[PDB]
């Protein structure tokens, strides 16, 4: 939201 | 009481203000070993997506496992110019990994934060990034 990082963890990044 | 066994990756791309890959376009590292595990990490400079196109992402791929699932808590973070390791993330938990499986950080640090040369994180034009990979054992 402009922060330098989230946090959130995901995956199939392909 | 899990049994845990913790092992750490250093890996530096170079040159990398001249990274010329756009959104959607993937940087692996070599693979690296733990046991029997295969792994290598992916950054996206530019992100994935028009969302994170403001970020480099990065993530862990599991490359090659000797039965079917593993099950590993990472942790990612940045080499300072002063030494330190910086920004780290580690997930909360452990994550289920199978081979061609990746998980990580799609919004890992914001692109001006990490061209801002007041934060020291590009030292020599260099990015040199840490993953702490804690493998739980079955
Ligand atoms: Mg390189
Ligand atoms: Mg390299
Ligand atoms: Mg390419
Ligand atoms: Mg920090
Ligand atoms: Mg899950």
């Amino acid at each position: 939201k402009g922060s330098v990082q989230a946090p959130e963890i995901s995956s199939n990044s392909i | 009481a899990a049994k845990v066994v913790k092992f750490s990756y250093m890996w530096t791309i170079n040159n990398f203000s001249f990274c010329r890959e756009e959104m959607g376009e993937v940087i692996k590292s070599s693979t690296f070993s733990s046991d029997k595990l295969k792994w290598c990490l992916r950054v996206n400079p530019k992100g994935l997506d028009e969302e994170s196109k403001d970020y480099l992402s990065l993530y862990l791929l599991l490359v090659s496992c000797p039965k079917s699932e593993v099950r590993a808590k990472f942790k990612f973070s940045i080499l300072n110019a002063k030494g330190e390791e910086t920004k780290a993330m580690e997930s909360q938990r452990a994550y289920r990994f199978v081979q061609g499986k990746d998980w990580g950080f799609k919004k890992f640090i914001r692109r001006d934060f990490l061209l801002d040369e007041a934060n020291g994180l590009l030292p020599d034009d260099k990015l040199t990034l840490f993953c702490e990979v804690s493998v739980v054992q079955d």
